């Protein structure tokens, strides 16, 4: 009928990274987009507030090392964990797919963070 | 022998189309695609960044890319849409007694929005304004 | 007066006769005050004696009368054939098993019910002492969670649980979350497991709908996200329980 | 047929039957209870209640209060060492529920709140908010499932009981989904089955209320007592007979005409109180009675609106204002705007006395047990000697829980020295219920039972009412005799074995007619005024207590007939004069 002594599942792990991932995407993704996906490509900023020179002196600070860092890696786990599901909502059969997704996730952290410990 | 023959219809993977409340639903979760591919276009900035103003020009000649826009303009809408879910969704999360009634979502809702649009701007202050 | 009629589409099947459910089709007087359920009895008195369906009440309090309407989820007692001019079909509770016409099987959710102990656990208070004391405050916390009639309308609107049958389900959990919240019970630790469980808060999707059709406002979404939430703290201290 | 084997076995899982189940799991641990209900428990009316349920909690109040509320309420009929053993068992029954879980509303100290109900002096009705019965029955039922004593059969119809050598030993039921019969031997046996209101064509009731348990004590020769008592309650929606809680006059709304003249005070019940202040036994909060006749008058002086449902008064709310209707009466709104589609804000509920509760019932002595050993009674099927002629508000409630709880004890003791019936007579009375059900299903004649139902219905209405003439009456008899005819000439023509309806309805029918027969033989002789049984004409517009200061017992015998013996009503403090 239902299992007396089930398992536990593993699930509120994801699902927490997924909340902070989540609320992160929600308040700082849109003016993000903004400025890297619209702003910068049609030099919509003023002067040279977007420039290489610019964008480096930020990402090379402690503190956009952090920010972009974050900015990239949390919608990761938001994004994906939401992917998992949709397979699954699709009737998608993907083997180990919580291990494909977070798989992916966690090469892409690391790789993230590679990046803003510097190439 | 019991006379039952108990009738099982099938959930089929097409089963969301069919309310529009189940369509939007999955449209909710369709945000995480284009979430997912700007956090990949980040990662082409990192590094791109990272090897020198040649790689990084040559990343903002693909931003400029007249498609790599318009998915663009949509993974913003999607993160609108992302946005407005997430503050009613997430509310419902909470349980806070206000003199002896369970407050309503609504106030949350307003809060996470006030604290967005300061946030958008004190971002786009500091990206811009120097 | 002469009153319209109106033909309803009520889908049949017994498991006797039929291979599969199939459509009837009944033309039915109505006013403005004629509900599903008035329609149905009027169909079973004069027309399709066969026609098997639940209901007692009258006025959604009972929680029996609950079946598909035009693919939504409703209580018949409290669906009213002037709002359904163009057309209404009328099918078993969807994501429950068709036993007869419009009577499913509603073990799993009696079943669910019963997994969570519903009942007030671990308080050693007896009569003769009077009772607990509870404040307008400490009842806000699960009183909403309280309003279930039971109908499972929660569970036709859940696509994860058409999806997942072992789901114990939005009603289920909301009602688990009802006692958890309750100052009066001491038994959380009783119905954690299941709500920790994959088929317990952690299949829901947050899809919503469930809240949508809930006749009663019980706003079972919102209990699961609680549910969630008390789960998530209550893995975090399992974790740290090196004992 | 498959057998099962059981302590006890409780017929009705409501209110009343739960709180058997619970107490005699309760009495004893080891012991396998077969609780059996046609729905699932959850569905039963008790789940409709919503005024409350009394327990004299207030300092003020006295145990010799509820007692003599409940006496005179009563007119006098009741027996008062039954009501004795009832208030001073209320209060502990309504904090058990509390401990249950039962979230009754509170005061800010946290303490139980009351609410004045039933015209009675002092507050002392327990609300949990406006679904007073959803919760007493959720409550009972949730607390039901911690006990692996009780063994359900939910959805099981019962059809008849065993008695051998004037003993129960068990019963024959209908497993609903299965379409199979099952016997469940027990050395004792609850009847929990819950009123007869389904009689009448207009009545607050859910479907289920159809007095199969009534019928059964009928089959073997057990009494039903005082069943011409049968309230009405007096602001039902027109048509679906749908109850509007007397909180709604508690709450001040008023009752109107097509004047708008709120005529009670014309009544006895004058003067007219302020909008702003109601006053209890003034007005709308009057007498319940004399608030229903005043509508049997209004509509003789066609001051009635007329609808397309019926003639009706109007019930306003308006001046309560939408704060104070959502905070205390979100329900009746919910209802007014759906059932008849008014907003109960902009708008007046059109109102009608509707059939309500039925005060008559299985005859028990002091343990709810019957005049067959071992086969007891309790709730609204059953006649504890609680109610007399009149129910008191919120008095039912409270006796499901008190009355369910001394059933359940009384009932695990009979099972526990009943000693063994003799094997073959209780197969023997086995198979005749077997045998009675084929007789039913061949039965043969083209006579639609709906027809047959709606037609009994108004001759409980018209016949059985607010007011009663000996003519009226004698239609309702001879209407009745007539479609008793008539269903034995009925064909139930669905043979399906699954979840079918047609047959289990027509049955309920079929015990319809038996007990409407005792309710209109009741009434056409008892030629007095008593409570809720009024009559005009010469000579019995009075209550009389030289003639019939006692209880009506109707019996029904293997002819067909029903008869009436009569009995003494028990008195120990409170005599009248
Ligand atoms: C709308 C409404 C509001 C009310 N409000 C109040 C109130 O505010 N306060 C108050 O004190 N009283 C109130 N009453 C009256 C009171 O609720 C009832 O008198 C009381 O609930 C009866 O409960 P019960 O245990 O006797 O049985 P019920 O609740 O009637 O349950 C009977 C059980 O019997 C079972 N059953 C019946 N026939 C069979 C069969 N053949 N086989 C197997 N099982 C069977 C059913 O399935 C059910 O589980 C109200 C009544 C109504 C209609
Ligand atoms: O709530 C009501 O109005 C009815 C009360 C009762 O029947 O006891
Ligand atoms: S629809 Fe299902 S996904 Fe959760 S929000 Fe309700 S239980
Ligand atoms: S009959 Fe009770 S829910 Fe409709």
């Amino acid at each position: 009928m239902i299992n007396p002594n089930p398992k536990r599942s593993d699930e509120p792990v994801f699902w927490g990274l997924f909340g902070a991932g989540g609320m992160w995407s929600a308040i700082i993704a849109p003016v993000m987009i903004l400025l890297v996906g619209i702003l910068l490509p049609l030099g919509l900023f003023p002067g040279d507030a977007l420039s290489y020179e610019r964008v480096l002196a930020f990402a090379q600070s402690f503190i956009g090392r952090v920010f972009l860092f974050l900015m990239i890696v949390l919608p990761l786990w938001c994004g994906l964990h939401r992917m998992h599901h949709a397979m699954h909502d699709l009737k998608i059969h993907v083997p180990a797919g919580k291990w494909v997704f977070y798989g992916l996730a966690a090469i892409l952290t690391v790789v993230t963070l590679i990046g803003v410990v510097t190439i | 022998t019991t006379k039952r023959k108990p009738y099982v219809r099938p959930m089929t993977s097409t089963w969301w189309k069919k309310l529009p409340f189940y369509r939007f639903y999955m449209l909710r979760e369709g945000t995480a695609v284009p979430a997912v591919w700007f956090s990949i276009e980040l990662i082409f900035g990192l590094f791109a960044l990272k090897n020198g103003p040649e790689a990084w020009a040559g990343f903002v000649d693909f931003l400029q890319n007249p498609v790599i826009v318009i998915i663009n303009l949509i993974t913003l809408a999607a993160a609108l849409l992302h946005t407005k879910t997430w503050f009613e969704l997430a509310p419902k999360a909470a349980n806070i007694i206000v003199k002896d009634e369970k407050m309503g979502p609504e106030p949350i809702i307003k809060s996470l929005w006030a604290v967005t649009v300061v946030a958008t701007i004190v971002i786009l202050f500091v990206a811009l304004y120097w | 007066a002469e009153m319209k009629n109106l033909k309803i589409e009520v889908v049949r099947y017994n498991p006797e006769v039929d291979t599969a459910p199939h459509s009837a089709f009944y033309e039915v007087p109505y006013d403005a005050t004629t509900s599903l359920l008035d329609a149905l009895g009027y169909i079973k008195d004069n027309l399709a004696p066969d026609l098997s369906y639940r209901w007692s009440c009258r006025m959604a309090i009972c929680g029996s009368c609950g079946m598909m309407v035009n693919n939504v989820p409703k209580l018949a007692c409290k669906t009213f054939l002037r709002d359904y001019t163009d057309g209404m079909k009328v099918e078993a509770l969807a994501n429950f098993p068709i036993e007869r016409d419009l009577v499913v099987d509603m073990t799993h959710f009696i079943e669910s019910l019963e997994a969570i102990k519903p009942y007030i656990i671990g308080n050693s208070r007896t009569a003769d002492q009077g009772t607990n004391i509870q404040t307008p405050a400490q009842m806000a916390k699960y009183h909403q969670f309280s309003g279930c009639i039971n109908c499972g309308l929660c569970y036709a609107a859940c696509p994860q649980f058409g999806l997942n049958p072992e789901f114990i389900g939005p009603a289920a959990i909301t009602l688990a979350h009802r006692y958890n919240e309750d100052s009066r019970d001491h038994g959380k630790k009783e119905r954690m497991a299941q709500l920790n469980s994959q088929n317990g808060v952690w299949s829901c999707t947050f899809v919503g709908y469930c809240s949508e059709v809930c006749p009663k406002h019980v706003d079972p979404a919102a209990a699961i996200q609680q549910g969630k939430v008390e789960s998530s703290k209550d893995f975090l201290i399992a974790t740290l329980k090196p004992r | 047929m498959q057998t099962f084997q059981a302590d006890l076995a409780i017929v009705g899982a409501g209110g009343a039957g739960l709180r058997a189940a619970i107490a005699a799991a309760q009495a004893n641990p080891n012991a396998k209870i077969a609780l059996i209900s046609k729905v699932y428990p959850m569905r039963s009316h008790t789940v409709a209640a919503e005024g409350g349920s009394a327990a004299v909690a207030q300092d003020h109040d006295s145990f010799e209060y509820h007692f003599h509320d409940t006496v005179a309420g009563g007119d006098w009929l009741c027996e008062q060492d039954v009501v004795d053993y009832f208030v001073h068992h209320c209060p502990t029954e309504m904090t058990q529920l509390e401990l249950w879980g039962c979230p009754w509303s509170r005061r800010p100290d946290g303490s139980v709140n009351v609410r004045r109900f039933g015209g009675m002096k002092i507050e002392r009705t327990w609300f949990a908010a406006d679904k007073t019965g959803f919760h007493m029955l959720h409550t009972l039922f949730q607390t039901s499932l911690q006990f692996p004593q009780i063994q359900r059969f939910d959805e099981h119809f019962v059809l008849d009981i065993l008695v051998d050598d004037g003993h129960v030993r068990g019963l024959v039921a209908m497993n609903m989904m299965e379409g199979t019969l099952v016997q469940i031997r027990a050395n004792a046996v609850v009847m929990a089955t819950g009123g007869a209101g389904r009689v009448y064509r207009y009545n607050t009731n859910g479907g289920i209320v159809t007095g199969d348990g009534m019928g059964m004590a009928l089959s073997h020769g057990v009494p039903l007592r005082d069943m011409e008592f049968v309230q009405y309650h007096p602001t039902g929606l027109p048509g679906s007979g749908i109850l509007m809680t007397e909180g709604c006059r508690g709450e001040g709304g008023i009752l109107v005409n097509k004047n708008g003249y709120r005529y009670l005070q014309d009544y006895g019940m004058g003067p007219e109180t302020p909008l702003g202040e109601p006053k209890n036994k003034y007005m709308e909060l009057g007498p319940r009675d004399k608030v229903s006749q005043a509508f049997w008058h209004e509509w003789r002086k066609g001051n009635t609106i007329s609808t397309p449902r019926g003639d009706v008064v109007y019930l306003d709310l308006r001046h309560l204002g939408e704060k104070k209707l959502h905070e205390r009466l979100p329900f009746i709104c919910e209802l007014a705007k759906a059932y008849v589609g008014v907003d109960p804000v902009k708008e007046p509920i059109p109102v009608r006395p509707t059939a309500h509760y039925t005060m008559g019932g299985i005859e028990t002595d002091q343990n709810c047990e019957t005049r067959i050993k071992g086969l007891f009674a309790v709730g609204e099927c059953s006649s504890v000697g609680l109610h007399g002629a009149n129910r008191l508000g919120s008095n039912s409630l409270a006796e499901l829980v008190v009355f369910g709880r001394l059933a359940g004890e009384q009932a695990t003791e009979r099972a526990a020295t009943a000693g063994n019936g003799n094997e073959a007579a209780i197969e023997a009375q086995a198979a005749g219920v077997e045998q009675r059900l084929k007789d039913l299903v061949n039965q043969d004649g083209g006579e639609n039972w709906a027809k047959i139902r709606d037609e009994m219905g108004l001759a409980m209405e018209e016949g059985c009412g607010i007011y009663r003439t000996p003519e009226l009456m004698q239609k309702t008899i001879d209407k009745l005799a007539e479609l008793q005819e008539r269903f034995k000439r009925v064909r139930i023509t669905d043979t399906s074995s699954v979840f079918n309806t047609d047959l289990l309805y027509t049955i309920e029918l079929g015990h319809g007619l038996n007990v409407a027969e005792c309710m209109a033989h009741s009434a056409m002789a008892r030629k007095e005024s008593r409570g809720a049984h009024q009559r005009l004409d010469e000579g019995c517009t009075e209550r009389d207590d030289v003639n019939f200061l006692k209880h009506t017992l109707a019996f029904r015998d293997a002819d067909g007939t029903t008869r009436l013996e009569y009995s003494d009503v028990k008195i120990t403090t409170l005599p009248p004069a």
